[PDB]
């Protein structure tokens, strides 16, 4: 099957201040 | 918006998306709900008509005076249904999904002749499904109660 697998949950979010932008634009954000 | 949106008057928040938006509004209708004393406190049923009918006749004789008494907000409502005890938030949810479809359902609606003291359904799909605009006819209070009520 498929040894490594992904996480799909909640929380564990340690300074996050840059995801929110809009999908379109993405590609210019890093971290 | 972690940072730059803290200085006063800053740009990026009048120019800002939904999520500034949504979390002002959030924040201030946590702001005004607890605030309030009283509740709304209405008795319904499952059905479609009966259902209506008490909602209707219930928020009618809570807001019951000489005109209105000024924008009145409530901190929590409260609904109570026949041979089923419960109170909470999930009754809340469950009186607005119930009373939405009572209402969004493309049928003649009950009888309320009542409401003192015709009958087309009031919102109907001139466009796209799911969306909606009010229904009026021969120009009655009634129904202009009903649309308040609703509001």
């Amino acid at each position: 099957m498929l040894d490594e697998p992904l996480e799909r949950t909640t929380n564990s979010s340690h300074a996050n201040g840059a995801a929110q932008a809009p999908r379109s634009m993405q590609w210019a954000v890093r971290n | 918006m972690e940072d730059v949106g803290a200085e006063p008057g800053s740009i990026l928040t009048e120019l800002g998306g939904f999520e500034v938006k949504e979390s002002k509004f959030r924040r201030e209708m946590e702001k005004l709900r607890n605030q309030q004393s009283r509740d709304l406190s209405l008795e319904v049923d499952r059905d479609r008509d009966l259902l209506i009918q008490q909602t209707m006749r219930q928020l009618n004789n809570h807001f019951g005076r000489r005109c209105a008494t000024t924008p009145m907000a409530v901190h929590r409502v409260k609904v109570t249904f026949k041979d089923e005890p419960g109170e909470g938030s999930g009754v809340a949810r469950s009186f607005y999904t119930a009373i939405a479809q009572a209402f969004l359902s493309n049928e003649k609606l009950p009888n309320l002749e009542c409401i003192q003291n015709d009958n087309a359904p009031l919102f109907y799909q001139p466009g796209k499904r799911g969306f909606y605009t009010p229904r009026p006819g021969k120009n009655t209070e009634a129904r202009l109660n009903c649309f308040r009520n609703i509001g």
